[PDB]
């Protein structure tokens, strides 16, 4: 049950992290995409865990 | 129609104008390059037959069933090139389109990352605002009294000087910007 | 489908409605007719947390079926023999309700028959 | 209330002993520490209101608009400072001591226990607004929308005057807290009628309800930007708090009598944002929104339920702020081009990224995009609108259909498209425009992490 | 932690896991995971702040109100005994509000956690709910955004006049 | 930068169905002018392209391959 | 033949199919002359004040303030009441305001009847 | 090679505004998130108690927070 | 500008018809005012009432995007006949053509659906048979009451 | 100027290539049954879909 | 390095891409077989279907009268 | 994506083009050459030239433009100005 909330809550968080990142941005952004890209990657990750959890 | 140096469009303009039209339709109709082929020689037969015709009337009332039949025959959707009025990519770069006066009121600060182009851009104004009263004072002998009667410019007479109301032409934005 | 036609096209006095049926008592023409057999709890059912629609007279073979795919976790391809059981006798249930059906319509044409024959002498 | 009252007076020596360039800075200075200092305000219970004296009151309904109020007086000494630049001085700070004076009547305005020294107030809030429309607009007809606003106001204000003596008189006090206690109902005759309708059209008026709204399209145009301001984001409201403490005393002869005027304001709503879709101003098209968005709020204090008073007042607030915003767009707008027509200057995000994104959260916060509580005051007074009828859903979704249309063909006209060619002197964003901006949005967005301060005294 | 009588909550009943299969389940290894790398730093941390939290103890109270007169027994126009009436039946509506949403959590708990079988297993939330909403609806509906004392009052004597009239035509 | 194009003796309508539009314009009367500037996608690398069925069973054969292969390894393994 | 194009207010004539285009008389040659003139003129006006160097600012246009003072400034000044405007007034003013205050008035008097008789469930309704 | 010049509107105001917003934001912004935490770690909240007899509590010693006490 | 370049009455005879041409910059035979019955309109010139799809794409205008010229008379339903609003093309089929064919679509496709509604499909089974009374206290049924047995047999 | 030599590109239509080959055959494996599948039908009845789409 | 632009002729490919594509479409068609080979069920049929005229009235319950 | 253009490589298409052309002798044309009076070509054939390079350069000529363009240096002209070529 803390393993399930948590991974779920912190998969929104780690969604909703790259739009503060750019907004509190100065200089460009050091491939910005990729940085996107490898957070959604991270993300489906933490959100395929639970899934399992409900599989089992 | 609506034409910038005439007032109207002649009957040969007409014929030409349907004769692409219907051709253009007819490739869109048969989409195999050799269909197409075939039909448009036929088209171009077609055409052909009644080239020599010297009745005014009868080259008219020809002219007017022919459009006729273009109406009735036309695809519902015809092939509009990208870039073409009407197109998929119609008008797609305006948004990155800026005019090139938007340039004066940039800072001093990023005005010296670019030192050469901003000199380059300095003499060019200064050979537009010294050519600007030569240039309308050429066009102010050149229009006849009541006003221009097309919208064609007259070109730079003499040596030396650049012709009238050239800046906003020549220094227009690029097609890919 | 060609009961669909029977009952539209032919004549809705044979066929059946199947919104109100059956219309005949169960001991009419079945001597000694005995009832379906429930397996599994009430309670086993209820503490399992079947759909409502899925607790029919054969809710064993899929409380079997859910424990053999919740013990068996990560291999999801591990158990289709408890399945395979659970449609069959789902297969089963569904043979039942076609034989319901025409045993409703046999008796419906049988009934016509004996009014056309009661028509026939009165 | 006096330790607001008394730093508001004492405003007015501050921008008359200054120097010639620091009085802009001075009365920004001191505005905003005092309306940091109208945070005190929100000592309030669940029970009882916060009684200060024998004159002055504030419970939950009052303390939001004061607070707007306080704060809306530092952005307008932001705002219209750049059109008196070449002004003369003494003029200056007669400009600014109208807006001092103004924000004096308004905050004794809302505090006023007694119910004629709110109509005193209400109505000596006419004369500095008449002044600044009439004196520094800009157009020709500034003195007709001056006549205009001052004749309607008038003309529905003295019979609420006759009638708030005749209850004086009659019930013995108009103090808001005797009446609470003291009242009695009101039964149905033609006496109640013509009480209930003098009572009711001076706040009808200033909201203003619609076949009466004729005033606004001219005094918030040819108004200066602070004008404007101050008069879409409080002077509107004046009305909505008139007809909440007002209504207390007109039961039950308010279940009939409110029935014409929640069909007037039902329809008028669509007809107002009918007649944003084709405007050609963009000022008129700005002001007919601020008609549509006070109807609805007039059918939520008509219908009397709880839900539909916290939606009013919180819609009062939201539609404050956003008001201010758009007219302050609007006015940069201007200032750039010097025309208020809206398909002169076109595509201006190619030119002005940053304010085309301002320009993009103002028009998301006129369509109530949730969880604005724009959104939340709209979707309160549905809800209750709802209860009252089920036909009120067609009209209120025809309503959300057509606002959002003019809307986005506000942004999609001056934003999207291609540039003016012939326009040359679109200058960047000044850091003061843009600092007026954000100091309209953040707010408004920060409330929607806590709206239950702006939800009513019965929230 | 919280008063779990105000909010039942039934014994939790979790099955023994029977590992069937010989394939390890990923979600055991996680579980390891999670309590070696997040558990333990967030439990030594939350130990370190209650530390910090128990050099210094100060308490704060329930406010109490002692009850007073309400406007049965209040003359008319008599503006002191009726403000005190008014500001205890004000704060017994806030009282009742939240009662009524405590009853509403019960029975979103109970329609969650029974699942399934929730239709058969949540009849008694089911009838709290409608008892206590009826009450509410009878206590406090149609009064108004302008609500007080004296609209409850007039009510209540108007439903009791109504009740007398049908008792009387039913006897 | 510089780009060379290719010869144009090459592009001849022989082998090509240009030919048979050719030849049916010659029964009619009429000729066709571009027939050559058409040619270059009927030779070449576009030439005989597959049909639909070709193109719905591709790679068929090793995926068949490997099925026969993976059966049989199935049926071997199974003893 | 082929089914003549019939135009509607919404789908207009084509240039191609007007019987006047095809006109080659010489009274509509002079017209479009004229025509050409009127707006070969005008772009010179609009191309001399475009192309000044010296000129910072917005080149305005008198069409589009008179197309403004047309559309909001001179509605009143050129009405007159008759059977027409009072006509149009009347049904658009007064129509829909009546048609919907005897909608709502039906509707709530038939929920306040039935609500009086209990005859209305109203089981879990506290919101209002 | 052939790289061209890009015209844009001119962006240096814009950033300009942006980071004065964020520097004048966070001025505050920091130290009152430092004092919230070390308020909320080492000061800490208040713990329900019943009120022993015969005392009265002051108004503020009703609520949890530190800050909303003070 | 000036009070003589902006718009005005209702012209009744030719000379202020002649002026009121100039004015607009248009010729005197193409300038039509509208009808005066007093609807507010004054001598604002009758434009042909065509959206701006139907100018030339190719011509330079002044304005490209709007595909209007500096200087030409504006016409009265400019913001509703814009490109992004109400289109006024002409058409492959005729407009009555269209409305018939779409109306008919349309109500033959309801017509049908009412008939099929009518005469649905089904399968030849009885009905489906659930054990404990048809799930009386499954379905929310209260204990203490007793139900009316449903009992099902086998076949 | 045909190309389709880029890595992302390749690699986005190989991953969605991969899910539209195996993703219906595992997630409808793995889901539990929360209705009864209706598996007895006859011979025409079966064969509906495949042969419209053959047709 | 990259693909070079050809005028009126086949395009350059890649060995890597002609590689991946056959890969994949031998990929599909083994997974087709294979699972038809396996199944063959949810695309043939479960069960037989029993015709209905086939009962005996017997077995049925139907009295003869 | 989107290969630059210069007045060679649009002199060389356009010429590959107008060589492929069945109605004119390949060592007769060159770059200036005109159409009615140099080559001997009606109006359709400059038309169908016309429209052949709109098809080989993939962007469409207006006819008020296509009417005026005589001889290959006038096509290679106008597709240098339409797409802003030596920059
Ligand atoms: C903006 C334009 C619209 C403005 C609309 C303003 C409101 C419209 C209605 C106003 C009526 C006048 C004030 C009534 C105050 C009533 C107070 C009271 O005690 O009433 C009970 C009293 C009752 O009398 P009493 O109280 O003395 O008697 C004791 C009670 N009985 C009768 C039982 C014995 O009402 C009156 O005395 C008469 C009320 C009706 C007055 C009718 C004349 C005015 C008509 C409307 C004029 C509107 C403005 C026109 C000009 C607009 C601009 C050009
Ligand atoms: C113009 C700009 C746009 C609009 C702005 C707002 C304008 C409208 C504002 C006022 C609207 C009218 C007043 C409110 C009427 C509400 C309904 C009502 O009570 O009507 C009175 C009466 C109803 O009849 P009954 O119930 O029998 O009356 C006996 C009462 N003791 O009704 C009748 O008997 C019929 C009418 C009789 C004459 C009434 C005259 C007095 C009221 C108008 C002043
Ligand atoms: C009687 O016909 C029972 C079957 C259900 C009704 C008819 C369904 C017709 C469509 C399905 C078969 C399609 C065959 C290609």
């Amino acid at each position: 049950m803390n393993l399930f909330s948590s991974l779920t809550l912190v998969t929104l968080i780690l969604l909703t992290m790259p739009i503060a990142a750019i907004n509190f941005n100065t200089h460009k952004f050091t491939n910005y995409p990729l940085y996107v890209k490898t957070t959604i990657s991270c993300a489906f990750i933490t959100s395929m865990i639970p899934t399992m959890m409900f599989i089992h | 129609a609506f034409l910038p140096s005439a007032a109207y469009l002649t009957h040969q303009q007409k014929v030409l104008q349907l004769y692409k039209r219907a051709l253009r339709h007819l490739e869109s109709r048969c989409v195999h390059r050799d269909k197409y082929r075939y039909f448009a020689c036929l088209l171009r037969a077609r055409f052909d037959e009644h080239k020599n015709e010297k009745d005014m009337v009868k080259a008219t009332q020809l002219l007017r069933e022919a459009e006729k039949e273009f109406w009735h025959g036309q695809h519902p959707q015809p092939y509009i090139f990208p870039e073409s009025p009407g197109g998929t990519s119609y008008e797609r770069y305006e948004c990155y389109k800026v005019p090139e006066w938007c340039l004066d009121d940039w800072h001093p600060s990023e005005k010296a990352m670019y030192p050469d182009y901003f000199a380059k851009r300095e003499q060019w104004k200064k050979l537009r605002r010294e050519s600007w009263e030569r240039e309308v004072k050429q066009l102010q002998e050149e229009t006849p009294v009541g006003g221009p009667r097309t919208e064609a410019l007259p070109p730079a007479r003499k040596q030396g000087d650049l012709p009238p109301l050239w800046w906003h032409i020549v220094t227009r934005p690029r097609e890919r910007p | 489908g060609a009961h669909l036609a029977r009952r539209y096209l032919g004549d809705a006095s044979v066929e059946p409605e199947p919104l109100r049926m059956p219309t005949f008592p169960p001991d009419y023409g079945f001597p000694e007719r005995k009832e379906r057999e429930m397996v599994a709890t009430q309670q086993e059912m209820n503490d399992a947390q079947l759909v409502l629609q899925q607790r029919d007279y054969c809710a064993h073979y899929l409380i079997r079926f859910l424990k053999c795919k919740r013990d068996s976790f990560p291999n999801f391809l591990a158990c289709k023999h408890e399945q395979h059981d659970w449609d069959y006798c789902e297969h089963l249930d569904y043979v039942k309700r076609m034989k319901e059906f025409e045993r409703e319509r046999r008796l419906l044409q049988r009934k016509k028959r004996r009014e056309q024959r009661e028509a026939d002498m009165a | 209330m006096l330790k607001y009252i008394i730093p508001t007076m004492m405003l007015m020596p501050l921008t008359w002993l200054s120097k010639n360039s620091m009085i802009w800075i001075n009365t920004t200075l001191h505005s905003l520490l005092i309306s940091l200092t109208s945070l005190l305000l929100l000592n309030q219970f669940g029970d009882n209101s916060l009684n200060f004296s024998l004159t002055f009151f504030s419970d939950s309904l009052s303390t939001p608009l004061l607070i707007l109020t306080m704060w809306l007086l530092p952005l307008m000494l932001m705002a219209s400072q750049h059109h008196l630049s070449k002004e003369n001085l003494a003029r200056k700070k007669l400009f600014i001591s109208m807006l001092i004076l103004l924000q004096l009547f308004l905050i004794m305005t809302f505090t006023a226990t007694e119910l004629i020294f709110f109509y005193i107030m209400f109505e000596a809030t006419l004369v500095p607004t008449l002044i600044i429309i009439t004196r520094w607009g800009n157009q020709t007809e500034r003195l007709n929308a001056g006549l205009y606003f001052l004749f309607y106001t008038l003309a529905g204000s003295l019979p609420l005057l006759v009638a708030l003596i005749y209850i004086q008189n009659t019930m013995g006090s108009l103090n808001f807290l005797i009446l609470q206690y003291w009242v009695q109902p009101m039964p149905n005759s033609w006496s109640n009628t013509f009480m209930w309708l003098a009572c009711m059209m001076a706040f009808m008026v200033k909201m203003p309800l619609y076949g009466l709204h004729l005033w606004l399209p001219k005094a918030h145009v040819e108004a200066p930007i602070a004008g404007s301001m101050v008069l879409a984001a409080i002077l509107l409201k004046l009305g909505g708090y008139g007809m909440m403490r007002i209504t207390l005393l007109l039961n039950p002869i308010t279940d009939f009598m409110a029935y014409p005027f929640i069909m007037l304001s039902l329809w008028g709503m669509i007809m107002t944002s009918s007649i944003c879709l084709r405007q050609t101003d963009l000022k008129s098209l700005i002001a007919y929104s601020s008609v549509s968005h006070m109807a609805l709020v007039i059918v939520a204090i008509l219908i009397q339920t709880p839900w539909s008073y916290m939606g009013a007042t919180a819609l009062m607030i939201a539609h404050g702020l956003t008001s201010s915003m758009l007219f302050c767009l609007a006015n940069s707008n201007y200032e750039r081009v010097h025309s208020r027509t809206m398909i002169l200057a076109r595509g201006l995000q190619t030119l002005l990224p940053l304010m085309a994104a301002w320009w993009l959260l103002a028009s998301l916060t006129n369509l109530a995009l949730p969880p604005s509580i724009n959104l939340i005051g709209e979707l309160f007074v549905v809800m209750s609108t709802f209860s009252w009828s089920n036909i009120t859903i067609i009209l209120m979704g025809l309503n959300m259909v057509i606002t959002a249309l003019y809307s986005l063909y506000m942004l999609i006209t001056t934003q999207r498209g291609k540039h003016t060619h012939h326009i040359n002197n679109i200058l960047p964003s000044f850091t003061r425009e843009n600092a007026l901006m954000s100091l309209h949005m953040l707010p408004l967005l920060l409330l929607s992490l806590n709206p239950k301060i702006i939800l009513g005294p019965l929230y | 932690s919280w008063d779990k009588d105000v909010y039942p909550e039934p014994p939790r009943r979790t099955p023994a896991p029977s590992p069937q299969t010989s394939l390890p389940n990923p979600i055991t290894y996680l579980t390891k995971a999670f309590d070696l790398l997040v558990d333990r730093p967030v439990t030594l941390v939350r130990e370190f702040i209650e530390r910090q939290h128990a050099k210094n103890k100060y308490y704060y109270y329930h406010r109490e109100f002692r009850r007073v007169p309400d406007i049965t027994e209040c003359h008319e126009k008599d503006v002191l005994c009726m403000f005190e009436a008014e500001m205890q039946w004000k704060r017994d509506y806030k009282v009742d509000q939240e009662i009524v949403n405590i009853i509403q959590e019960r029975l979103k708990a109970c329609q969650q956690r029974e699942g399934e079988s929730h239709r058969q297993n949540c009849a008694k939330e089911l009838q709290q709910f409608t008892q206590v909403v009826k009450a509410y609806q009878d206590r406090y509906h149609d009064l108004g955004a302008h609500y007080s004392a004296r609209k409850c009052l007039a009510k209540q004597k108007q439903r009791m006049l109504a009740e007398r009239k049908a008792t009387k035509e039913a006897a | 930068s510089k780009m060379e194009l290719p010869d144009y003796k090459q592009w001849k309508i022989e082998g090509t169905p240009l030919e048979t539009v050719q030849e049916k314009l010659a029964a009619r009367g009429l000729r066709d002018p571009w027939g050559r500037n058409e040619a270059w996608r009927y030779m070449g690398g576009f030439a005989n392209n597959v049909s639909f069925v070709g193109a719905l069973l591709k790679g068929f054969k090793w995926g068949f391959a490997a099925f026969v292969v993976a059966v049989g390894a199935e049926y071997y393994l199974e003893s | 033949s082929f089914p003549k194009y019939e135009p509607s207010r919404l789908a207009s004539l084509p240039t191609t199919l007007d019987p006047a285009e095809y006109d080659i008389s010489s009274e509509t040659r002079k017209a479009q002359a004229e025509r050409l003139a009127i707006r070969s003129r005008l772009k010179r006006e609009y191309q001399l004040q475009y192309n000044d160097p010296s000129r910072r600012g917005v080149v305005e246009d008198p069409a589009l303030i008179r197309w403004t003072c047309a559309r909001s400034a001179n509605v009143y000044p050129n009405f007159r009441p008759n059977t027409k405007t009072s006509l149009l007034g009347a049904l658009f003013g007064i129509g829909p305001l009546i048609f919907w205050y005897y909608v709502f008035k039906t509707d709530r008097d038939r929920k306040e009847k039935l609500i009086q008789e209990g005859k209305l469930d109203r089981t879990f309704n506290i919101s209002y | 090679g052939k790289r061209l010049f890009i015209i844009k509107p001119s962006g240096f105001y814009d950033k300009r505004f942006l980071k004065l917003l964020r520097f004048y934001i966070l001025l505050t912004g920091i130290p009152v998130v430092i004092g919230i935490t070390l308020i909320n770690v080492f000061i800490g909240e208040a713990e329900l108690a019943e009120i022993p007899e015969g005392y009265v509590p002051e108004h503020w010693e009703y609520f949890k927070h530190p800050i909303s006490r003070w | 500008i000036t009070k003589d370049m902006l718009p005005g009455p209702y012209p009744k005879t030719p000379e202020e018809r002649a002026a009121a041409a100039k004015k607009y910059n248009m010729r005197v035979e193409d300038y039509e005012p509208y009808p005066d019955d007093g609807m507010g309109y004054g001598d604002y010139p009758k434009l042909p009432d065509r959206s701006q799809q139907e100018r030339d794409p190719w011509y330079d205008w002044d304005h490209p995007d709007l595909r209007l010229n500096w200087g030409e008379p504006m016409h009265w339903d400019l913001d509703m006949y814009i490109r992004n609003r109400v289109d006024t093309s002409p058409t492959p089929v005729n407009w009555n053509l269209m409305c018939k064919h779409l109306f008919g679509f349309v109500a033959f496709m309801l017509f049908m659906f009412w008939v099929g509604e009518t005469y649905p499909t089904y399968q030849p089974v009885g009905p489906k048979q659930y054990p404990y009374n048809n799930l009386y206290l499954e379905r929310g049924g209260d204990p203490n009451k007793e139900p009316e047995p449903v009992v099902h047999y086998e076949i | 100027n045909i190309n389709e030599n880029n890595p992302f590109l390749i690699n986005s239509i190989k991953r969605l290539l991969i899910g539209s080959l195996f993703a219906g055959f595992i997630i409808s494996n793995n889901i539990p049954p929360m209705t009864i599948p209706q598996m007895t039908m006859p011979h025409y009845l079966k064969m509906t879909a495949l042969t419209v789409t053959i047709l | 390095a990259h693909i070079e632009p050809r005028y009126r002729q086949f395009p350059q490919l890649t060995r890597s891409q002609v590689i991946q594509a056959e890969f994949f479409s031998a990929t599909m068609w083994f997974w087709i077989l294979w699972r038809f080979w396996h199944d063959s069920d949810a695309v043939l049929g479960h069960f037989p279907y029993p015709d209905p005229s086939q009962w005996t009235d017997e077995e049925l319950g139907i009295p003869p009268d | 994506d989107a290969p630059p253009l210069t007045l060679e490589g649009i002199k060389d298409r356009v010429l590959y083009v107008l060589k492929l052309y069945d109605k004119i002798d390949p060592e007769k044309l060159s770059v200036n050459s005109h159409f009615m009076k140099d080559l001997g070509l009606d109006s359709l054939d400059q038309v169908e030239i016309i429209m052949a390079m709109e098809d080989e350069f993939g962007f469409e000529i207006p006819d008020i433009d296509a009417e005026k363009l005589m001889c290959p240096q006038e096509i290679v002209d106008y597709i240098a100005d339409k797409k802003d070529v030596y920059e």
